[PDB]
């Protein structure tokens, strides 16, 4: 039960960022740019069993693209992703869904608006548009804040098993399980991140 | 879920990190409610963390009487401690671990249950 | 193993390239990673193109086919002129000849459908560089082959469709406006003869895979052909009701409808009215009779999402929308079409119940297009008082907490609705506040939504129908609270309660005795512990002073006081149970109040009242703490010192230019606080390291000082005596903080410094000449060295540094002039470092800078300065702009890279450079700037551009020169430009287009 | 009926 979703975007909107966070629930602060495409399963608990997503997180600085729409080839749902605060990611929007739908002609697709958490936001919601006439799903959705993160997978898990009442559950909890040649090394290890401060010391949590 | 054969002794919202040793870094693991849960049937208590929205389980150990909470030199509502087996991913594997919440007082209560709850598992 | 196919030495193996390939795209791990990496080194080798013909010959995979036509689709789109033209002829013909191959095999004509739709595109690149001069049997041979088989006849529709799409749709950024223009008036030439294919194909049936086909390339032609197409021939009639039945027809032929709604078309011929009004009759014919009637509960079928019925229903209601916008007025004259209007309206009823916000969002503006025209059109809105009706209910129903965009566009269509008919208005939200009491409706979410409804139509009613209702609503929501358990239940109530009464401004300052009723509330509501009560009561307690100040600060009748004096006098215990952000909050309000008594004895000791707590905590604080420096290592001490300041940076914000007084009473011991807060955090870091500004305790000390920076820049901000502040505040302010900054280690440094001394120079920057010099001098070369080495590091340095740079160069120029010559090198430096910033707060100041500085320069005539900087730095600047604007990293600058090349080329070309920019040796003596220009730019483009011809620099740079009077034009070539350089072989006389 | 919605006001509650 795994489809392929294809992720697609200008460079730097935050694609990798976005899939780092649902893996691994880490915060990556640096654009290292995505070169040719990067595959990640990622699998999500529903009310109606597990939904495995095979991420093809792909390039979007044209220097980097690969193979470009050969990555697209079978693909079952896409994101298209732009970034809020720069209105010429939301101007290539229109290439990017040609270059997708004209190998993949009739799959889900969700436009996120991403970095909605930045203040001076440049695309304004009224002037996002582009998705009413192609049928897209949009969300504002900010990597860095989470909000509204887990959207783009629960519409698209929802088109995908066509049960528009499924939703992500806990997934079960098996009990935890309870030498001195490491006591030594653990504590080389503990003082080191004493003394490394937390990131985002600001932050409300 | 696998949860209903215990009983929540503290809840708290918090975010968990994790150090990566390698890379000289805090990483982020995730931000959701932390729950002191004991076990009706062995009174052992765990740490059972989800993520929000996803419900998606960043922390899963027994609070171990030999562990040791530890602040953080960049922060007054943080505690950092080595653990030993977290099962938040499959295997039980180590490690360490910085947990902050949204206040001093809130950290200081959260040392206060995880002390006590180290009581609990030492019987 | 796998690397075995990068080996162009050897031959081919297919076999060996279809694993790769399938290890890719069905494989995973490392080894799909490792097939990636190669797969790409493969396909960007620049040979890869000349084993293409066997790939796609020999192979069996459809993947390794698909790849190669990008190969080749990345020849033909970049080199294809410099081929010999042999191989063009060949890749041509083997395109052409596969894809027939690929068409009459059913069996891969139907299995295939993703490489041959790849094989049509890659043809209509090559349509792109060889139609029609080169090959103008095309659009004839297309039409004749299309009656040999359905399958090449579905196939031509695509590539007719991707045709156009290229052409027409996606031309204007990828190819030079002439080459746009002459694929445009070919295809236009073209149309009569595809339009009768098209027309046929769609009149005779019978292929419902081929009717789609052409339906979708139809859906692009509507984008561009003329009106006669569409209204001259009978397709209106097959769109509106043949394809409207089948549903495999219906979703495009919706959106071609939708299209036609917006063809150009005389506004003046009855005959092409009556067209429109009978393919929206036909229409909405077939949708009530083959898909559901206008009574269906939408809602519920959206929710079902069976089928394509939510795109249909986004598609209906795309289509109602925009036809009804257009055309609706078409229909509100004649009797006869007044149920066909009504029905369309009511299912955009209907489509409006949808929980789906996107879909939500698009039916409110068209709601909004309507009402609007019924509130200002004469006789309009009696025809839609029962839709108007209904759509109020839709809106009470699903208003928003106050998206705060959806909410404002909901807020104005009820405002509209509420003028057309106060009466039903008030009828349905008493109504549904009934039914809140009564239980059948009563929720958490459901009593929001209405007090929300309520508090959004205020100022809309007369002022006494508005006071009974107002009055009527309040006493319901009171007994709404009183008959709820609980207090999570009672805290909602109360709270909306508080919400509707802070959206009636105008009732509360008609009633005095209950606007002091509720301000009284408040006061007792800022000590219930239950959790958002507190932060409530305060936004609700500055928003209603923020509109009925003026009733705070008089003395109202049968009072012996100013209320103001009340609420200072007990501000102790008022706030006693608020954190400090919800105190803040409160003397800010306070602040608002005072500030509207304009006798400035009465003034100035209101705020000496309301500032008598903070100060008495400041006084005693800097007597302790001066007595001496160890208190400030305390934790409380130093919270304590922030919340003071934060309270005057609150009371600051809303009195401005009445605050000096208070500011006076503090300033020269805040400074004096900022200078002992400034060496501990010196003295931390030499104890402990650079880790020590991570501490809360530094964090605790470096708030203190930029809270004393915020308050200062709060007042400068909005004074009015400008003389004080010179003569005043800046000098011990300079003393204070420009050392202290220059003389800190990087990472001790507060960004605010330079945003605090930004606001000082766009204040009095004029007068403070020499204080400008010392903020330079203290500032520019540290914090440069901070930003110079990545486009990463000191983030908000880097944004309030250019931002400094920008209004010194605005206000006080002369302090660059006085720089060393080895500064102002600097100087031109940090200027373009900041053109090749990916961030926007950057590269725009940069740019602006560069522009700003160009007019300073020119403005002081012919002068050495002046002189001396173009024989210095113009080219500079024109090398540095043109490589900005051509490197493609760098796009979203390109209107304002335009503005300044083009100030620069035109300064040349009106003779404001008065030495020549040459060395006298270069070139011979006499010659003309506009010489040296040109040649130094075809030069410049030669090298960094090598693969571009002198023909083209020249034609290019000849057109850009002549166009340096006019902006649209000029990026216009700019835009051709970057498209040739993509390429090879672009054509020089692309330049003449204009 | 100004002085009646005040005087509930007044009473206004949680407890
Ligand atoms: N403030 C903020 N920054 C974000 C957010 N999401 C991503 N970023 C930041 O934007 C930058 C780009 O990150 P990245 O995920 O690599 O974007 P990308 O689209 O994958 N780039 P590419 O297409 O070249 O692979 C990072 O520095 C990241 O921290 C966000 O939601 N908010
Ligand atoms: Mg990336």
């Amino acid at each position: 039960v795994q489809f392929k979703l294809v992720l697609v975007g200008d460079g730097g909107t935050g694609k990798t960022t976005f899939v780092k966070r649902h893996l691994t629930g880490e915060f990556e602060k640096k654009y290292v740019a995505t070169l040719g495409v990067e595959v990640h399963p990622l699998v999500f608990h529903t009310n109606r069993g597990p939904i495995k997503f095979n991420v093809w997180d792909t390039a979007g600085q044209e220097k980097f693209g690969g193979l470009r729409d050969g990555y697209y080839i079978q693909a079952q749902c896409a994101i298209i992703m732009f970034d809020v605060t720069s209105r010429v990611t939301y101007k290539n929007v229109p290439n990017w869904h040609r270059d997708l739908v004209r190998v993949c002609e009739n799959i889900p697709i969700v436009l996120c608006g991403n970095k909605v958490d930045i203040k001076d936001r440049k695309v304004k919601a009224k002037s996002i548009v582009f998705h009413r006439k192609k049928n897209l799903q949009y969300y504002d959705i900010s990597a860095k804040s989470n909000y509204n993160f887990e959207k783009p997978f629960l519409w698209l898990a929802r088109k995908l098993i066509g049960d528009p009442n499924l939703e992500f559950v806990a997934m079960p909890a098996l009990a935890p399980p309870e030498d001195p040649a490491l006591a030594a090394q653990y504590e080389h290890d503990l003082e080191v991140a004493q003394t490394t401060a937390l990131p985002d010391e600001d932050d409300d949590l | 879920t696998m949860e209903e054969d215990e009983e929540v002794l503290y809840k708290v919202r918090a975010k968990l990190f994790r150090f990566d040793a390698d890379a000289k870094e805090w990483k982020e693991r995730g931000t959701g409610d932390c729950k002191f849960l004991k076990n009706k049937k062995t009174n052992k208590v765990r740490i059972l963390m989800r993520r929000d929205k996803t419900l998606k389980i960043c922390a899963n150990h027994i609070i171990a009487p030999e562990y040791t909470l530890k602040p953080n030199v960049g922060s007054d509502r943080s505690w950092v401690y080595a653990c030993t087996a977290d099962i938040a991913e499959g295997e039980a594997e180590a490690f360490t671990f910085a947990i902050r919440f949204g206040s001093k007082e809130n950290a200081d209560k959260f040392k206060e249950e995880f002390e006590k709850a180290q009581e609990i598992n030492k019987k | 193993s796998m690397e075995g196919i990068l080996d162009f030495s050897n031959d081919l193996d297919i076999a060996l390239l279809d694993q790769v390939v399938s290890t890719f795209y069905q494989g995973s791990g490392v080894q799909q990673k490792q097939a990636q990496e190669i797969l790409t080194k493969f396909q960007d080798n620049p040979d890869a193109w000349q084993k293409a013909d066997q790939i796609l010959q020999f192979s069996t995979n459809p993947q390794s086919k698909f790849i190669a036509l990008s190969i080749l689709d990345k020849l033909i789109t970049r080199k294809w002129k410099l081929l010999p033209n042999d191989h063009r002829i060949g890749i041509r013909n083997f395109v052409v000849g596969m894809i027939i191959s690929m068409c009459q095999d059913d069996e891969v004509f139907k299995t295939q459908k993703n490489l041959i739709n790849k094989s049509d595109l890659t043809l209509v690149q090559i349509l792109k560089q060889e139609w029609p001069q080169n090959w103008p049997e095309f659009i004839p041979e297309l039409i004749g082959s299309s009656s040999s088989s359905v399958n090449v006849c579905e196939n031509n529709m695509i590539v007719l469709k991707l045709l156009s799409e290229e052409v027409f749709d996606f031309s204007a950024e990828q190819m030079t406006q002439a080459k746009a223009l002459h694929l445009k008036n070919s295809m236009s030439k073209e149309f009569e003869q595809i339009f009768k294919l098209c027309f046929q194909v769609l009149e005779q049936g019978s292929s419902s895979s081929l009717i789609v086909a052409t339906l979708e390339s139809l859906l692009r032609y509507l984008h561009w052909i003329p009106y006669r197409y569409i209204y001259e021939t009978n397709i209106l009639e097959l769109l509106s009701t043949k394809f409207m039945t089948s549903p495999d027809t219906r979703a495009i032929t919706l959106k071609c409808l939708t299209e036609v709604s917006n063809l150009k078309i005389p506004q003046d011929n009855d005959l092409i009215k009556r067209q429109t009004v009978l393919f929206f009759q036909n229409t909405l014919q077939q949708i009530a009779t083959s898909v559901m009637p206008v009574t269906a509960d939408l809602k519920a079928t959206y929710a079902n999402a069976n089928g394509n019925d939510q795109s249909f229903l986004q598609d209906l209601a795309m289509f109602l929308t925009t036809y009804l916008a257009r055309n609706r007025a078409l229909l509100e004259s004649d009797e006869s079409l007044r149920e066909l209007l009504l029905n369309a309206h009511q299912y955009l009823i209907q489509l409006s119940k949808i929980e789906e916000r996107e879909l939500f969002k698009t039916t409110l503006d068209y709601w909004h297009n309507l009402v609007a025209d019924l509130f200002y059109e004469p006789l309009k809105k009696h025809i839609y008082e029962e839709i108007c009706s209904q759509l109020r209910l839709v809106i009470i129903e699903n208003m928003v907490r106050p998206t705060i965009q959806l909410y404002k566009s909901e807020r104005e269509v009820l405002v509209y609705l509420t003028h057309l008919n106060v009466i039903d208005t008030e009828e349905i939200m008493i109504s549904k506040l009934a039914r809140q009491i009564d239980g059948s409706e009563w929720s958490w979410h459901n009593i929001n939504t209405l007090s929300w409804a309520i508090g959004s139509i205020s100022g809309t009613m007369s002022e006494d129908t508005e006071k009974r209702f107002v009055v009527t609503v309040i006493k319901d929501l009171l007994g709404l609270c009183e008959q709820k358990r609980g207090k999570d239940n009672k805290a909602v109530v109360a709270s909306d309660i508080m919400y509707v009464v802070g959206q009636y401004p105008r009732f509360l300052k008609a009633h005095w005795n209950f606007l002091r009723t509720v301000i009284l509330k408040l006061f007792e509501f800022m000590h219930e512990t239950h959790e958002g009560v507190q932060d409530m009561a305060c936004d609700t307690f500055i928003k209603i002073v923020q509109k009925c100040k003026y009733h705070f600060v008089i003395q109202q009748p049968r009072e012996s006081e100013p209320f103001i004096q009340t609420i200072i006098r007990d501000i102790q215990k008022t706030t006693a149970d608020l954190q400090p952000q919800q105190v803040h909050t409160f003397y800010k309000a306070c602040g608002i109040i005072i500030s509207e008594e304009r006798s400035v004895a009465e003034r100035n000791r209101l705020l000496s009242d309301l500032m008598q707590l903070p100060n008495m905590a400041w006084d005693t604080i800097v007597e302790q703490s001066t007595a001496n420096p160890t208190l400030l290592l305390d934790s409380e001490t130093v919270k304590i010192i922030a919340n003071i300041i934060k309270t005057n940076v609150a009371v600051c914000t809303s009195m401005g230019a009445d605050f000096y007084p208070q500011l006076g009473h503090i300033y020269y011991n805040m400074l004096q606080l900022y200078r002992a807060v400034s060496s501990m955090i010196s003295a931390q870091v030499a104890a402990e390291g650079l880790i020590a500004t991570k501490t809360p305790k530094v964090r605790g000390l470096r708030t203190i000082k930029k809270e004393i920076l915020k308050l200062v820049e709060t007042y400068i901000s909005k004074a009015r005596n400008l003389d004080d502040v010179v003569k005043v505040l800046v000098e011990p302010l300079l003393n204070a903080v420009l050392e202290d900054y220059m003389n800190n280690v990087p990472d001790a440094r507060d960004a605010e410094v330079l945003n605090c001394m930004t606001t000082v120079v766009e204040k009095v920057g004029h007068m403070i000449p020499q204080g400008v010099i010392l903020i330079l001098q203290s500032v520019f070369e540290c914090t440069l060295d901070m930003i110079n080495k990545d486009f990463t590091e000191y983030p908000e340095h880097r944004v309030e540094f250019y931002k400094l740079l920008k209004v010194i160069n605005e206000k006080s120029f002369a302090a660059f002039l006085e720089l060393p010559p080895a500064a102002f090198k600097l100087f031109v430096d940090a200027i373009c470092w900041a053109f090749k910033h990916n961030n926007r707060d950057v590269e725009v100041n940069g740019l602006q800078i560069a522009l700003d500085l160009v007019k300073n320069i020119e403005r002081m005539g012919n002068v050495p300065f002046a002189n001396e900087f173009h024989k210095n730095y113009f080219f500079i600047f024109v090398s540095e702009t043109f490589f900005v604007l051509t490197d493609s990293d760098h796009k979203s600058g390109f209107s304002k890279q335009a503005l300044l090349l083009m100030k620069l080329i035109s300064l040349v070309y009106d003779n404001k450079i008065s030495v020549p920019l040459y060395q006298e040796a270069e070139v011979p003596q006499g010659t003309s700037n506009q010489v040296y220009l040109s040649q130094y730019l075809a030069n410049m483009l030669s090298n960094a551009f090598p693969h571009l011809t002198s023909e083209q620099i020249a034609s290019f740079l000849s057109a850009l020169t002549k166009q340096c009077k006019d902006l649209v034009v000029f990026k216009g070539t700019l835009r051709d430009f970057l498209v040739q350089i993509k390429e090879v072989g672009g054509d020089p006389t692309d330049y003449l287009f204009a | 009926s100004v002085e009646e919605v005040e005087a509930g006001l007044k009473g206004l509650k949680v407890d």
